[PDB]
């Protein structure tokens, strides 16, 4: 049995080899215990406040909306230690590892953002961190590899299979299957097998909780909609969770449209994929006709995955949340717009969320609407990508 | 599943264990794979476990990962694998054929239709690598409706409830990855489980004889056959010779 429901409607589950089920059951029990433990909550609150810097600002952006009836706030997860919302939940999961008596963390990484978050939580809490990374990825990610190594993590090149993310994830889970007595697998989004979608949501829900309190203080009401980008689904579920029962509040998730949905080069499985079973979950995924998992694409590495967390699929299915897509070109324009008009350099991931809010405004400029964008991270990492694109097309 | 029942009854009459090799279908290409599989049976394999190449396997070790990737290099698709399976069955009427699948390839075009295709081509069992007993209901049910044995792994970390479930739900054989080994075997028998095949790192004759002494019904070699394929890619002839030698030796060890 489980203590909690592993499913969101038809989506989710625990589709792992039998050997991993005790590890998932152990983690579920420790999470359920922790959530009832005031000392755990106080330790987590302490790290979020005094180490990560919560609460994060809620910024009202006036220049962008001038001359329209849109009021736009940005929830500043870009200001969290580490430069993105990822820090929130890795701190929680590190505390869970310690609760289970573990001193070691396993993670895998492709572009390296979750690897850096895992390494920083591990460094602070004195945990021995090993991050599996496909050999092809190590070669292409020197900056992130260096950050992880500076923070004392062991970055382990994986050369088997295609020597990329899949192969690193396999090796990490193979490791975990043997070492789960002493090591915790630190999954980097609200996806994978139960209990991870549940844990990651609960360890990100302060995004939406703070946003609600801040918007009640500033505007004396709830937002008309909250808007978040969707890679695996963690920042969006963290923003949405505290508003799910506030039926008047729109929940808008923005998937990457890449070069355009019609090109097939995108990462929008929730609206343009097909339910499948992979990575421990039944969830929308981008699939070949014969059930191979397709390669996704986005200008933004953080969004570039062919699946999504199961709670998003469920919220979509019942009509509680709506999901849209934004192309590379739309995200780039939003990125330039925020830099010029607000002095904030946004992550290209977050730029997808801002692009959709800008469209809601520009399409209907006399519509009264109070919007919050989850600004999931800062975009220092993206300036070379942006420069290279702008230079290539001559602008 | 009846091919397993008949096999184990015959082995029991010969006081013999089963030896079951694993290979990836289409590794290193379709025609070499068919030749490999014929060689395994000719050399004494009692049954086969056959993998279908999958784009993103998250439950296979390096040796198998590499085989998976080779079969893609040959452009091997699930459709082609099922063409191969019908051929194999047409040549070998009694050899039990088991598949080792990832869930998405079973779920893709409907679970029922997957098992119906297995039945049409004459597959006997399916082990779905990433479906634990807890999630197994629709797979088990579709397997049984189409006369396919659902195979479950009994892990080393297994508790009594899990032993009872695997014993209740499985057919054909129980896949043992090995509480004390002979104890697991005794409990599985107490619970009327499908006969146990030990599959933990089986690479030498003495492990086959050990399995038989422990009272398992035989042994599965999850990766040793694949290693031979990998070592011998440049010489197909030598590849078949070494596979014949290995399987001969392993089967000899089962005759206990
Ligand atoms: C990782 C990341 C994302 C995407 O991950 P989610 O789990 O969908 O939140 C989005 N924005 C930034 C800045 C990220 O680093
Ligand atoms: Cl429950
Ligand atoms: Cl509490
Ligand atoms: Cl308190
Ligand atoms: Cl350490
Ligand atoms: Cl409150
Ligand atoms: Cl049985
Ligand atoms: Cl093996
Ligand atoms: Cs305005
Ligand atoms: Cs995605």
């Amino acid at each position: 049995t489980t203590l909690l429901n592993p499913y969101f409607g038809e989506f989710g589950g625990m589709y792992v080899p039998q050997i991993l089920m005790p590890a998932l059951n152990q983690l579920e029990e420790a999470f359920v215990s922790a959530q009832k433990d005031p000392e755990f909550q106080a330790q987590f609150a302490d790290l979020l406040k005094n180490y990560a810097g919560r609460p994060t600002a809620l910024t009202k952006c006036q220049n962008i909306t001038a001359g329209t009836r849109t009021t736009l706030y940005l929830k500043r997860e870009d200001l969290l230690h580490g430069g993105a919302h990822k820090t929130n939940q890795v701190l929680g999961q590190a505390l869970l590892a310690k609760r289970m008596g573990k001193s070691e963390i396993i993670a895998e990484t492709g572009a390296g953002q979750h690897g850096v978050a895992s390494a920083l939580a591990s460094a602070l809490l004195g945990l021995k961190c090993r991050i599996y990374m496909g050999a092809k990825d190590v070669e292409r990610q020197s900056p992130n590899v260096f950050r992880m190594r500076l923070m004392g993590a062991e970055v382990i090149p994986v050369h088997s299979g295609s020597a990329t993310l899949t192969d690193a994830c396999n090796e990490a889970l193979r490791d975990w299957s043997g070492s789960y007595e002493t090591a915790h697998y630190m999954l980097g989004t609200a996806a994978g097998p139960h209990p991870y979608p549940t844990i990651v949501r609960e360890f990100q829900r302060m995004i939406g909780e703070e946003t609600k309190a801040q918007i009640l203080d500033k505007e004396g009401r709830l937002p008309d909609a909250v808007i978040a980008c969707v890679g695996g689904g963690s920042n969006a579920i963290g923003m949405f969770a505290d508003f799910i029962n506030d039926t008047s509040v729109g929940l808008i998730g923005v998937e990457p449209g890449g070069h355009g949905i019609e090109t097939g080069e995108h990462g929008a499985p929730l609206k343009h994929g097909r339910v499948g079973i992979y990575f421990g979950m039944k969830a929308p995924m981008m699939q070949t006709a014969d059930g191979q998992i397709e390669e996704s694409y986005s200008i933004s590495a953080g969004l570039d995955f062919p699946s999504v967390g199961p709670q998003h699929a469920y919220l979509n299915s019942i009509g509680r949340a709506d999901y849209v897509s934004i192309t590379d070109d739309e995200a780039l324009e939003a990125f330039k717009t925020l830099c010029r008009h607000e002095g904030i350099i946004p992550a290209l991931e977050s730029s997808h969320a801002l692009a959709h809010a800008l469209k809601m405004m520009r399409e209907q400029p006399e519509k009264e609407q109070l919007l919050v964008v989850n600004l999931s991270g800062r975009g220092d990492k993206d300036i070379f990508t942006v420069h290279d694109i702008l230079k290539a097309r001559g602008e | 599943m009846e091919r397993y029942e008949n096999l184990f009854a015959q082995l029991n009459d010969r006081r013999e264990g089963a030896f079951v090799p694993f290979v990836t279908l289409g590794d290193p290409g379709i025609e070499q794979s068919l030749k490999i599989i014929d060689t395994l049976i000719d050399a004494g394999a009692d049954a086969l476990e056959l993998g279908v190449p999958f784009s993103d396997p998250l439950a296979d070790g390096p040796t198998i990962q590499n085989a998976n990737l080779r079969a893609f290099a040959a452009g091997v698709t699930p459709a082609q694998c099922f063409e191969m399976l019908a051929l194999i069955r047409e040549k070998h009427p009694t050899i039990p054929i088991g598949l080792l699948m990832y869930a998405n390839l079973v779920f893709n075009n409907g679970i029922d239709a997957f098992y119906a295709r297995c039945e049409q081509v004459g597959v006997d069992s399916v082990l779905v690598a990433d479906v634990p007993v807890e999630e197994s209901a629709p797979f088990r049910q579709a397997a049984l409706r189409h006369n396919i044995a659902p195979i479950f792994i009994c892990p080393p970390n297994a508790d009594d409830d899990l032993l009872r479930q695997v014993a209740s739900y499985g057919r054909g054989y129980t896949y043992l990855l090995s509480l004390p080994l002979h104890h697991l075997i005794e409990k599985l028998k107490e619970y009327h489980a499908a006969p146990a095949l030990q599959g933990f790192g089986i690479s030498s004759p003495e492990q086959v004889s050990a399995a038989v002494r422990a009272g398992a019904a035989g042994a599965i070699s999850g990766s040793a056959i694949v290693k031979i394929i990998e070592k011998n890619l440049a010489s197909p002839k030598q590849m078949l010779a070494e596979l014949r030698s290995f399987v001969s030796a392993m089967k000899a060890a089962s005759r206990a």
